[PDB]
């Protein structure tokens, strides 16, 4: 099935903004129809759209269609789309634990 | 679907 595991990303300082690379959709304020990676399409978590090539995410493992269990301890199941904007953004901390579950492939 | 870079 799926396995859970957990991302630490070190923001990139560039200039004054905090840069993460990635990307992200879901939320209970969104469609969970209009999403691909989950297999409930009823599920309106927070996935990961995108992961920019040698970006932060990237070298720290997160991977395309990944799901944003929590943040920093915060909870990201039952968040909207600004919500975990937020907690991902927050200038305070130069890191993000994320922690994250997907479809452990290797499931022949 | 919304989408945010961050
Ligand atoms: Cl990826
Ligand atoms: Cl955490
Ligand atoms: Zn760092």
């Amino acid at each position: 099935t799926a396995v859970v595991q957990r991302v630490e990303i070190h923001k990139l300082r560039q200039g004054e903004n905090l840069i993460l690379g990635f990307s992200i959709g879901g939320g209970i304020d969104q469609d969970p129809s209009q999403n691909p990676f989950s297999e409930d399409k009823t599920d309106k978590g927070i996935y990961v759209t995108r992961v920019s090539e040698g970006g932060p995410a990237e070298i720290a493992g997160l991977q395309i269609g990944d799901k944003i269990m929590q943040v920093n301890g915060w909870d990201m199941t039952m968040v909207t789309h600004d919500q975990a904007r937020k907690r991902l953004t927050k200038r305070s901390e130069e890191v993000v634990r994320l922690l994250v579950t997907r479809q452990s492939l290797q499931k022949a | 679907r919304r989408e945010s870079a961050i």
